[PDB]
DNA sequence: AGGGACAAAGGGCTTTCCATTTATTTA
DNA sequence: TAAGCAAAGGGTTGACGAAAGCCCTTTGTCCCT
């Protein structure tokens, strides 16, 4: 008949990226690491909504957190430490006949790529969200246990094939296919013009003054770890219409554009279980987007 | 009134001012003091699984015998001895000492046993005075899990659990 | 002549906070008490009368709902209701750091009762709780007021516990004056008719409910009378203050 | 049709302009830079109020922030980037069908001509405002790739043609027209003379602290990236009865006259966008400004 | 001399009955 | 010292049930042939 997940079904984070720092250095120095800081302006523009055209002649004001390269670098650095960990498919919350049925279903998958594609979101540095527009060059560099290697040009949309990237796939997919853990100390170099302007990631303010506050460790800019961890896994080429190499979630959902590109169609990942219990065959494709959302985690409800 | 509690006595029929169930769910011990019942005291109800029937406005049998002391008009005695009689055939005194903590004290030369077991009056008067009256500081408690009529039938109809104060003292800097 | 031994700075870890289906948070007055005659039985050194602040408190959980552990499936009758988590009845815990004052009477030197309250520290519980750190104690000798106001400086610093005393009843007198709330005294109900689930199986047993009272949280350096801050046993199975209510 | 803009669309930036940062120099030395820096003096004033005369007899005293040129120096410098970022149709929030209406709505805007009232700003020298008057010759000198253009004063308001702005303006034409970006690292050169107060942006206080807080950035006096912003996009002279050149508004907002220019008479963004994606076509003036507000930016969202 | 009935005693599983405020809120 | 301090978009879901009733089985208690 059939086997369901179990009313408790969670699946711990198999990757865990530290929350980035945001530092100004020179171009050809990348030694004297000066932090950006989180500094508050106001600006006082203009009352622009789509509705409300009575007022806009009356102006606004209000203090936002702002974060420059300072006006004697032209480098942004990206630091962060990502941990992709092993023991994927072992259910930290929940686990019977759903977490082992599922190891002897999910045995045969692609990890190599899946290693592969999230590797290269790391060095064709797709975990800055804003921050690739107005660069000239960027220079990815990733540390993994005492070797080093830089990145210069690598076009995003389509994952391309190269050499540099795929023996630190076959690191990552040997880490996720058995236990452990590999760490990744990557640092990002941006050439973004002298003195331009960075973006860290915004923090949610419940009713505060500051209408645009950004991550704050210590007085200094930061990206939040969750964003980066957003970022290496945008990876889902396999859905209606496969276009973008979106973030890899159960419905394929992207909440900026507010339209789920896995949903109601059979083809999200809940979906793509059930039947992976019951023992039907899964595709090449689609087994390694449930293997995905292994590592990505998530609730696997009643 | 007279075919719910006909319908009460035909079931388990159990009154109560003191009891253990609070502290959990297996306790089945159950005695109504009489010396402590004052016009305003509030006494919890209880049969087998919360069961009874309702006074076709979804009223059941304790915000009846709850709303203003409308238990003494039958405790004192104006409304006859025809359902006096019949209120005092059903608060029985039913004994049982199975999971509850059992301390002791320091008596005249010796030590004395005791069973600590809750009050009814106090989580019914937490419930309608600390809410109403602005006092703002206090923990909200559900008992007791995803079914908490489990217990009594006090436990079955307000779901937003009882009240208890806050024992933090401010701390050393 | 009265000897006082201090415990400084007692890490207690686990201790049940719910006092009371009402009071939850600091165990009453009973337990603290109960200490001392569990001192006097298992160890055999009398004591008289216990005081006791909080360096630190905290119940654990969030602001509006402290709550319990999930249960252990540890009763008869559940052979195939054991694959789902609990029943759950609620007993929060709480974790703090305390300073307790005993007074008892020894009349030796004061080499051995350090040690003898020591090695009763190691193997007691602290109402349910684990002692994680606590210092040395050492023995205090006051004979007036005077040299009970060293003690008084010494225990710097705590937040101790005076009592009140009740207006007309509880939860009146907690709205209209903000105070707190514990329970100092039990009174009997009813006597058990059989023994044989009793822990004793000789003692008479009755039930009981819990009587309340109002205390005060003061800074021990700010209190007049110690006697105001010590608690020991009363009458009928209650407890009372040697200086009264303040 | 009725696509109603999504809930939430928003349209970041295709204009980064960085802090633009003054400076001291001499008109023969010009590349000695001495970093004019925000002084902070007190001020005697008198009570001018058109209420409640009788206090006029009684002084008081506040305390400003001024920014003066240094005496051996009569020429101030101001130095800014501006980053012309394309890609200037897709949204950052939103973006989903009704922007892609909108890109097979404005395939034929006029970008050579947004280009260059976009870059006239800079010829000229918009961003100085205060600073252009006192000015015996403002002479402005951009690099962009290796291509240094110096400019004289061109008239603000009316926009002449010539061959110098149209090289840069056929750049950023090009930038904006398709993919990439370019940057134009701008310095301002004029004769305020020996001295003369300069004008840079002004943050805001507290409820009482100072009176007037100059923008310093690490004690340099400096202009808000924002108001360079302002004065990049300068260029709407498409309202009824186009007098002169205002920022490109959704309302055509001047929130220093008080006028909205452009709201509550069809001719504000959010009647001819939603015309534009309904099917109506456009003229070859309001589909340039409607792109224009895209390189602007904002939320357009009810 | 021992399996078979007579019946108590545990034991798994099967409903069940709910409806108030959902708190606000920190020193 | 005086005049003006923005808008949408969402805010999770899963376990957390004692006692009466209904059958099923087992072993105290008693029986002759």
């Amino acid at each position: 008949t059939k086997l369901k997940a179990p009313a408790v079904l969670a699946y711990s984070r198999k990757i865990n990226p530290t929350n980035a720092l945001m530092f100004a250095v020179n171009w050809s120095d990348r030694d004297n690491t000066t932090a950006v800081m989180v500094g508050t302006k106001t600006v006082a523009g203009t009352q622009s909504v789509r509705g409300n055209p009575n007022d806009a002649d009356k102006g606004n004001i209000q203090t936002v957190n702002f974060a420059n390269l300072p006006h004697n670098k032209n480098t942004l650095l990206v630091k962060y430490n990502v941990k992709f960990v092993g023991d994927v498919f072992k259910a930290e919350l929940g686990g019977g006949e759903y977490s082992n049925t599922l190891q002897t279903a999910l045995e045969n998958t692609d990890f190599g790529t899946l290693a592969y594609r999230y590797v290269y979101n790391i060095a064709a540095g797709r975990t800055l969200w804003r921050n690739r527009v107005g660069a000239e060059s960027i220079e990815t560099v990733i540390t993994v246990n005492d070797q080093t290697f830089t990145f210069s040009d690598l076009l995003v949309n389509e994952f391309d094939e190269d050499v540099d990237v795929a023996e630190i796939a076959d690191m990552v997919a040997g880490v996720l296919s058995g236990e452990g853990f590999v760490t990744l100390k990557v640092e990002h170099y941006m050439l973004l013009g002298e003195g331009s302007e960075v973006f860290p990631s915004q923090e949610f303010v419940e009713n505060s003054k500051l209408s645009k506050q950004l991550f704050d460790l210590n007085g200094q800019a930061a990206m939040h770890d969750q964003k980066i961890g957003n970022a290496i896994r945008t990876i889902d080429t396999w859905y209606e219409d496969a276009t973008t190499p979106i973030a890899v979630e159960p419905y394929g959902s992207v909440v900026r554009n507010g339209v789920a590109y896995r949903a109601g169609n059979k083809t999200d990942l809940f979906t793509l279980m059930d039947g992976a219990v019951n023992g039907k065959s899964l595709t090449e494709e689609d087994q390694m987007f449930v293997t995905a959302n292994l590592i990505r985690g998530g609730v696997f409800g009643g | 009134i007279k075919e719910m509690i006909e319908d009460f006595i035909s079931k388990g029929g159990l009154i109560f001012t003191h009891s253990g169930r609070y502290t959990n769910t297996n306790n089945s011990c159950f005695i109504f003091n009489k010396n402590d019942i004052g016009v305003d005291t509030k006494v919890d109800m209880y049969t087998p699984k919360s069961a009874g029937i309702k006074n076709e406005e979804g009223e059941n049998l304790w915000q009846v015998l709850n709303k203003a002391n409308m238990f003494y008009r039958i405790y004192s005695g104006e409304l006859g001895e025809e359902l006096q009689y019949l209120l005092k055939s059903c608060c029985t005194a039913k004994e049982d000492v199975t999971t509850l903590p059992q301390i002791y004290f320091k008596n005249g030369e010796g030590y004395d046993i005791l069973v600590p077991i809750g009050n009814a009056h106090n989580l019914i008067s937490g419930t309608e005075y600390l809410w109403e009256h602005k006092y703002y500081n206090t923990f909200t408690q559900k008992l007791g899990g995803s079914n908490p009529q489990n217990c009594t039938h006090a436990c079955n109809k307000m779901r937003g659990g009882f009240k208890q104060f806050n024992c933090t003292p401010p701390q050393v800097e | 002549m009265r000897k006082f031994i201090i415990v400084k700075n007692v890490k207690v870890d686990g201790i049940n906070a719910k006092s009371s289906d009402i009071t939850v948070g600091m165990p009453p007055a009973t337990t603290f008490c109960g200490l001392g005659e569990t001192m006097s039985i298992k160890t055999g050194i009398v004591v008289k009368a216990v005081s006791y602040g909080s360096v630190k408190f905290e119940v654990r959980g969030s602001r509006f709902n402290t709550s319990v552990t999930k249960f252990a499936w540890q009763d008869r009758g559940n052979g195939g209701k054991a694959n789902n988590n609990s029943p759950i009845q609620p007993k929060p815990l709480a974790d703090g750091v305390f300073t307790l004052c005993f007074e008892v009477e020894w009349e030796d030197c004061a080499e051995v009762l350090v040690d003898k309250v020591t090695n009763f520290i190691n193997t007691a519980r602290i109402a349910g709780g684990t002692i994680a750190s606590f210092n040395k104690p050492f023995v205090k000798v006051a004979k007036d007021a005077e040299e009970l106001a060293s003690v008084k400086n010494a225990m710097m610093p705590c937040y101790v516990v005076v009592d009140c005393g009740v207006e007309v009843n509880i939860f009146e007198d907690a709205v209209n004056r903000k105070l707190q709330p514990m329970v100092n005294g039990y009174k009997k109900l009813e006597k058990i008719v059989d023994n044989k689930h009793m822990r004793d199986k000789f003692t008479p047993a009755y039930l009981a409910t819990p009587t309340y009272t109002m205390i005060g949280y003061k800074m021990v350096s700010n209190v007049d009378n110690f006697d105001q801050a010590l608690w020991q046993y009363g009458e009928n199975t209650k407890v009372k203050t040697i200086g009264g209510i303040y």
